[PDB]
């Protein structure tokens, strides 16, 4: 249950990320692929180098859910229907790999934010990633 | 762990420009503040009312350069983690706290922190923390 | 989110378990304390010895709130609202200790409804126990 | 894992009678059906479309007696879990089928899976599925 100050400090965040939020989508999965290689196998057909247009075709769209999330951070269980039943149903991904993926999320925002990147802010975007995460492992 | 010598590399290059006086009273401040349960860990340290109280509190502080000093030997004795921490609740706490340690290195480099030695730092901690919940 | 299917399910194990219910709510406290010592911490001021007039009182406070949240299966997060602030906010129980004696919960069942305790009733009652723990550890 | 005699004695006395052909595909059945990501991990099974699908399924069933033969192994090698598991996805799934394995326990021998009993076993999957995520 995310608090109006969660609510506030996750847009103020993403505010700052402004448009470079695809490109740091981007890094947060070469953060994960590289750190918790047991993810990779979710992605055999994506060529994971360094510099992928795949991974950075990937980061801007999952940058975009987030973005769309954050947009409707009321309502996140329906703005995510389809992509709650895409990762469960469809790819059936490990529920411990969403935790991989928001470390790296967080890590990313860290390296890039360091003014923006408090104690409570990064409590807020823990709690909003975790929030998120809870809507796409929901479908099993 | 089984780290291989680039491995090291990146992580002593980063690890002998850490600020070994603050960076551990953060990595534990944020843990605290991240996630409430681990208070009840820290019953003696007193003040832990808001994010701010917790930052600025001196065994907060204090306990943090342990955990360092910690992480510090587990580094140069990777090979025998087990009889380096022969000396502590759920395995998991172990490894949020190497997770926020990563995110207070990353806060601290930036872009130094590139995700190749962030890879190196989490194969890290994640034996430190096995080896501290065994 | 809880099918059809499940919600069918968990009532009809509620249903087996009919009186007995604070009864295996105090076993598997047992279990708990035995199998996760860790978990004993929370209980300073419990005599946990086997027969335990505390452990026994305490198991049918648990049963009868899990009861409650199966009775409102629909309406968990706010039947159980009073209950997640005492557990996150007051007692700051670890999120961890949550599968633990949901874990403890599904074991008691299993040795004592042999018939009802079937894979497809398993599935439910675990996710059953899951959606709990979600509301209780929701108010950090 | 350090088990103390009765602990020991708890585990032997029900182990001997476990029906070997049967409890380690259940097991490994109900994780399949609890767990439905675990499917996944095996890609080979072919139908894992239901639970009556997946509980007969002549592949989950010989792999369950290959689950029960590791838990063999390391129960009378709980000295050196990690030389007997010399040979595999996040250590969660281990601890995971270790509880599955228990429930399945605690189903065939109802009160003779009593909580002292129950106690022992959870040190034992715990060691297990540590080594395993080695
Ligand atoms: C915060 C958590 C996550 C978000 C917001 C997210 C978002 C997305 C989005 C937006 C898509 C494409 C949607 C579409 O094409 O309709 C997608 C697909 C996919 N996701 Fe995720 N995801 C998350 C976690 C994960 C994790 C943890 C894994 C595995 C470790 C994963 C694996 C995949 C894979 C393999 C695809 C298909 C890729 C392809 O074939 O192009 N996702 N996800
Ligand atoms: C990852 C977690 C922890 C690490 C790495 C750690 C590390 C250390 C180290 C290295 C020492 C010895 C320092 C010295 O000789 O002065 C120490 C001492 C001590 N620590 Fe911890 N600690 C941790 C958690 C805790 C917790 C949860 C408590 C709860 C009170 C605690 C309380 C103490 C106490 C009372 C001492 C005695 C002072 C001493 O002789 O050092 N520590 N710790
Ligand atoms: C399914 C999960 C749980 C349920 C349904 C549950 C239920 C309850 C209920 C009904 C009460 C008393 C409510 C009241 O007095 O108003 C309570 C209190 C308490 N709970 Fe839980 N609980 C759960 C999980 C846990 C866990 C995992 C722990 C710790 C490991 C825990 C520790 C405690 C403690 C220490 C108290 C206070 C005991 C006392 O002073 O009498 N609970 N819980
Ligand atoms: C806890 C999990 C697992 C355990 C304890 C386990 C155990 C074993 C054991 C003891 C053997 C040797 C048996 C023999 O010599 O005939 C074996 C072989 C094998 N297993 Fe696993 N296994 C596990 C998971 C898996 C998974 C996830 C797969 C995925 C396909 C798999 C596929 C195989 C294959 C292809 C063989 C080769 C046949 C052989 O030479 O034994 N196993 N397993
Ligand atoms: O990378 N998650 O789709
Ligand atoms: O720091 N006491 O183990
Ligand atoms: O025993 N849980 O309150
Ligand atoms: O069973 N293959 O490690």
């Amino acid at each position: 249950v995310l608090s109006p100050a969660d609510k506030t400090n996750v847009k103020a965040a993403w505010g700052k990320v402004g448009a470079h939020a695809g490109e740091y989508g981007a890094e947060a999965l070469e953060r994960m692929f590289l750190s918790f290689p047991t993810t990779k196998t979710y992605f055999p057909h994506f060529d994971l180098s360094h510099g992928s247009a795949q991974v950075k075709g990937h980061g801007k769209k999952v940058a975009d859910a987030l973005t769309n999330a954050v947009a409707h951070v009321d309502d996140m269980p329906n703005a995510l229907s389809a992509l709650s039943d895409l990762h469960a149903h469809k790819l059936r991904v490990d529920p411990v790999n969403f935790k991989l993926l928001s470390h790296c999320l967080l890590v990313t925002l860290a390296a890039h934010l360091p003014a923006e990147f408090t104690p409570a802010v990064h409590a807020s975007l823990d709690k909003f990633l975790a929030s998120v995460s809870t809507v796409l492992t929901s479908k099993y | 762990v089984h780290l291989t010598p680039e491995e090291k590399s990146a992580v002593t290059a980063l690890w002998g420009k850490v600020n070994v006086d603050e960076v551990g009273g953060e990595a534990l401040g944020r843990l605290l503040v991240v996630y409430p349960w681990t208070q009840r860990f820290f019953e003696s340290f007193g003040d832990l009312s808001t994010p701010d109280a917790v930052m600025g509190n001196p065994k907060v502080k204090a306990h943090g350069k342990k955990v360092l000093g910690a992480f510090s030997d587990g580094l140069a004795h990777l090979d025998n983690l087990k009889g380096t921490f022969a000396t502590h609740v759920d395995p998991e706490n172990f490894r949020l706290l190497g997770n926020v340690l990563v995110c207070v290195l990353a806060h601290h480099f930036g872009k130094e922190f590139t995700p190749p030695v962030q890879a190196a730092y989490q194969k890290v901690v994640a034996g430190v923390a096995n080896a501290l919940a065994h």
